[PDB]
RNA sequence: GACAGAUUGAUAGCUCUUUCUCGAUUCCGUGGGUGGUGGUGCAUGGCCGUUCUUAGUUGGUGGAGCGAUUUGUCUGGUUAAUUCCGAUAACGAACGAGACUCUGGCAUGCUAACUAGUUACGCGACCCCCGAGCGGUCGGCGUCCCCCAACUUCUUAGAGGGACAAGUGGCGUUCAGCCACCCGAGAUUGAGCAAUAACAGGUCUGUGAUGCCCUUAGAUGUCCGGGGCUGCACGCGCGCUACACUGACUGGCUCAGCGUGUGCCUACCCUACGCCGGCAGGCGCGGGUAACCCGUUGAACCCCAUUCGUGAUGGGGAUCGGGGAUUGCAAUUAUUCCCCAUGAACGAGGAAUUCCCAGUAAGUGCGGGUCAUAAGCUUGCGUUGAUUAAGUCCCUGCCCUUUGUACACACCGCC
């Protein structure tokens, strides 16, 4: 039951829980006043993205062998009303995906790969998908 | 020999047609720098053949 | 030098260089019936076969003109000393090339002559040479403040298809006169359909050639033989 | 609707048969490449399109002359 | 997104078809091919279709930039 | 017999040195391949050569904005007598052929 | 030696490129050594789209000016003879030929 | 041809004294140019637009007309298409249509491919419980790859084949064909090419194509600086965004294609990965004549996760307040972008009218083109993908035939 075998959207639900119920990661200060990406209209409601997004980011690295900040920005996109203008694609915030990577690095979920870009390290490779067992075997539903 | 001075370095000041020195509708792409008409003259000779 | 210019941006450049030549060449070897270069790049060298007609004028004083044009192309498109040899050759069957005849008509008028008698003199020739068909158009003002457009035609001519592309020999040339400007348009049809040597495709795709029964003799009684 | 035949076909077809009645038959893909032998049909479309009447005229012939 | 699915549907019906054909049998290949092609949904049949190109003087293939008119 | 002496005396003797002198039609070069001791672009070259043709001691083509300056047989005299150059002279078209 | 030669054949005319391409195979296989046959890259389509009209007007019709450029390439292993034979023969039309030394 | 000031905008000796050099250039007449994005597109070339992707046009011989002319070139069936057959004073031909080219789709058929993919192995592994499993074993991304695996299953692009109203059943003058069905892509996947002959269509400002005309130094020669081309009581033209809850903003998952890219004709990109910053961005550093680097091009709709509750509300999102970046020597005349802040009309549009039938309309981004800076522009590209006609000439406009016609500047006529 790898990250794929678990129905991937109720993965990060529990992986967000993991890193909350650990009580360590390194939550910071641009936090309560963050846009998330110039992309968006409005600061996000669940006051706790980066436990749930570092979840995403970290599992994402599981699926993909290497990923830069430039990559993370790319992936969390959207359309962007410039208003009466047509919608276009704007990269996500770097700062936040970066500090997500650097923070995952603190727990040592991840590491900097060779040839540039972050990938996840064996230790983290665990915490990630350990709970995959726990999410499949939470219950069949 | 002095004064004849600006940016002639970007802007259509700089670039003009290689065939006839006219400075509009200019096929910048692909290192041609022909005016769009000076295509259809010097086009077959170049290689662009109209297929579909 | 270590640019390695792109298989996109490079063939463009050699298409361009091609064009830049075929113009000055046209515009300077005009009176001598330039038909066309075929640019002949090689090791250490860039041959360039000047396919024109009256080679007594491309040579000139003992072979001066050829040496000017070689120097010119050296000094322009960047071909070092002994890296470019022009090679003037006479055109085979000049009737069947268009711009040869179309120029022959810029200069037959320029010389001083009616439209009528001249372009017939051309049209007559190009057919007699060995053409499937041909046409000539002399648009422009013609002994009157108003512009006419004249079109004397002969033989066969296809006027559509891909076929046109490798069969007709189109050629536009202006002509600047003591009055104003006419257009020549020579448009010859090549009968290399009969025998190029292997005429490209040969058939106009419409045209099928059914080779005939040839033998198919004898029903007869059975018989046999041994060998 | 799409396809009624052109006189390059109708004429060549009728003229093959005039000259090779014995060679042809009432199949397509056989007499299809008989036409490659006995003629110089440039395009595959036409080559192939010609064996059109080559059949439609044998189906006629057996029924009537 | 959606295409990828009749793509993978078509694939695991085609593949499964080539399975029972090549080494196994043919009767079950034919009982399969029947069970599928009695309602296709292009299961073993490639949808022959693909998108038209755009032509100048229109947003899509066919439609045209609105005609001014006095 | 005109203009910046240093530059234009060098343009003559360039043209006498060579069979053919190409150019470009562009006032804003400050240079020109071979010679160009200093500046002497189109202008100083053109101004000279477009003199030479009109009086008659050179002949033109144009061909995609460039000027195709070909040296006339009469000019052989005009420029060598301008440059006091030897009565054999041999401009450039010495031309060993075959 | 025997060095890792690549011959990169870039040209516009598919037919007048694959007469040359065949002659390098048949030129090398004459004096046999190795090959890995002609590789076929995607053909690059140099597509320009300009107005038919000089000046302004008329219903807006454009042309669709195209130039193709197919690249073949052929690997081989040889001395400085078989390269300088096979490259200098089978030249002629509008065909560009590259010669890589080895590996990079 | 002139380094400090009067000036002037200018360190323009362009000019008002001084003068110190290049030194045979210079200057002043005359004729004459030389340009001119001056003039004239009813002085022209080319190129384009279109009548008009509409079915038409032409000749050789016959035959008819004294002869312009006419038949051939057509009652009917047919056909996308004077396309065909046939009736047939015509017979057999030529251009247009068609055939062709490009294109688009069937090709476990071939030739191959470290600049594709790779594929699946063999799986030899690292390998962490990434996950299953006591453990054997397995599911799986990643890699360790390389390769002296092996191969082309998809990728690519070469040769090929095929699809051809081909079979059968209707209908049909039982011809030309049409219709239905079989096998299967069913005879039509979509452009380019496009005749005769036209038209004061447009173009002299795409053309070093240019007739003539003007203008020609105080120059309409070329520019610097600024300005305008953007200005605003009104009028129309193509666009976009909305009007919302099959939707709005709040999590998340996750599927490309055509391109495009540096290092380019005179000074200039594509961008991977580090830090910094919210962000614009900034600052680090890396690959890239490219199928290698960008780049499993990691997208939006779309898809999935929570708010909201039909409030001109969270839609919408104009107009201004204020900051901050970036391009540019310079943005005042909001350059472009970001960050704040204000926060409009519109709750489906009055009279009209274009667009089109299958991967079609629509939405939807994305490339390209335009580009220093940069697009609400077009042209391509997928992607999501409907409803409905499958016929008729009812309106508009086109083809033929017969006919009438005082029209032939052709009814926008003539009177």
């Amino acid at each position: 039951v790898t990250v794929k075998d678990v129905n991937q959207q109720e993965f990060v639900r529990a992986l967000a829980a993991f890193l909350k119920k650990s009580g360590k990661l390194k939550v910071p200060e641009w936090v309560d006043t963050v846009k998330l990406a110039k992309h968006k209209e409005l600061a996000p409601y669940d006051e706790n993205w980066f436990y749930t997004r570092a979840a995403s980011t970290a599992r994402h690295l599981y699926l993909r062998g290497g990923a830069g900040v430039g990559s993370m920005t790319k992936i969390y996109g959207g359309r962007q009303r410039n208003g009466v203008m047509p919608s276009h694609f704007s990269r996500g915030s770097k700062s936040v995906a970066r500090r997500v990577l650097q923070a995952l690095e603190g727990l040592k979920m991840v590491e900097k790969d060779q040839d540039g870009g972050r990938k996840l390290t064996p230790q983290g490779q665990r915490d990630l998908d350990r709970i995959a067992g726990q999410v499949a075997a939470a219950n069949k539903k | 020999g002095f004064y004849w001075s600006h940016p002639r370095k970007f802007g259509q000041g700089s670039r003009s047609c290689r065939v006839c020195s006219n400075r509009h509708g200019l096929i910048r792409k692909y290192g041609l720098n022909m005016c769009r008409q000076c295509f259809r003259q010097y086009a077959k000779d170049i290689g662009f053949i109209k297929l579909d | 030098m270590a640019v390695q210019i792109s298989k996109k941006r490079k063939f463009v450049a050699d298409g361009i260089f091609k064009a830049e030549l075929n113009e000055f060449l046209t515009r300077e070897l005009a009176e001598d019936g330039y038909s066309g270069v075929e640019v002949r790049v090689t090791p250490t060298r860039t041959e360039i076969i000047i396919l024109a007609t009256r080679t007594q004028n491309v040579l000139g004083e003992k072979g001066r003109r050829i040496r000017e044009l070689t120097a010119v192309v050296q000094k322009r498109f960047g071909f070092p000393e002994g890296s470019v040899e022009l090679y003037a050759e006479k055109v085979a069957t000049r009737g069947l090339c268009a711009i040869a005849q179309a120029e022959s008509l810029r200069y037959k008028l320029l010389g001083g002559l009616a439209v009528r008698r001249a372009c017939y003199g051309v049209l007559r020739f190009i057919m007699e040479s060995g053409a499937k068909g041909c046409e000539v158009v002399v648009s422009g003002k013609l002994r009157g403040q108003r512009a006419k457009s004249m079109k004397f035609v002969d033989g066969l001519m296809i006027h559509s298809g891909d076929p046109v592309n490798y069969y007709v020999d189109t050629a536009v040339r202006h002509v600047l006169l003591r009055q104003g400007v006419l257009g020549i348009k020579v448009k010859i049809m090549l009968p290399w359909d009969p025998t190029g040597k292997i005429g490209p495709k040969k058939p106009l795709p419409d045209h099928v050639s059914i080779v005939e029964p040839k033998d198919e003799i004898l029903p007869t009684t059975p018989i046999s033989e041994q060998k | 609707m799409g396809r009624v035949r052109t006189k390059t076909v109708k004429k060549a077809a009728r003229v093959i048969i005039e000259k090779y009645y014995t060679r042809l038959g009432n199949d397509f893909h056989t007499n299809k490449r008989v036409c490659e032998e006995i003629a110089i049909i440039p395009s595959k479309k036409l080559r192939n399109k010609i064996a059109g009447y080559v059949t439609h005229l044998m189906k006629r012939i057996q029924r009537g002359p | 997104h959606v295409a990828q699915i009749y793509a993978i549907r078509q694939s695991i019906s085609k593949a499964l078809v080539a399975y029972y054909q090549k080494y196994v049998d043919e009767a079950s290949k034919k009982e399969i091919k029947d069970i599928l092609i009695q309602y296709d949904r292009t299961l073993l049949v490639a949808d022959p279709r693909r998108c038209e190109s755009k032509k100048f003087g229109g947003p899509g293939a066919r439609a045209r930039y609105q005609k001014s008119y006095r | 017999m005109l203009m910046p002496k240093k530059n234009r005396i060098a343009i003559y003797e360039l043209l006498f040195k060579e069979g053919v002198m190409v150019a470009k039609k562009d006032v804003h070069m400050p240079k020109h391949p071979e010679l160009a001791d200093k500046n002497v672009p189109n202008l100083h070259v053109m101004k000279a050569m477009q003199s030479l043709k009109s009086r008659g001691y050179v002949k033109e083509q144009f061909a995609w904005r460039h000027f195709y300056w070909y040296l006339t047989n009469e000019g052989i005299q005009y420029l060598r007598d301008y440059l006091h150059l030897p009565p054999e002279i041999v401009p450039a078209t010495l031309r060993r052929s075959r | 030696a025997i060095h890792r030669i690549r011959i990169t054949l870039t040209s516009r005319n598919v037919k007048s490129l694959e007469k040359v391409c065949a002659d390098l195979i048949r030129g090398a296989k004459e004096k046999n050594l190795k090959v890995k046959g002609p590789v076929r890259m995607p053909t690059k389509t140099l597509r320009i789209t300009t107005r038919k009209t000089p000046c302004g007007e008329g219903s807006k019709t454009w042309d669709r000016f195209q130039m193709r450029i197919p690249k073949r390439l052929i690997d081989l292993h040889s001395p400085s003879e078989i390269v300088k034979q096979i490259t200098s023969i089978s030249i002629e039309p509008g065909v560009e030929v590259e010669v890589t030394i080895a590996d990079a």
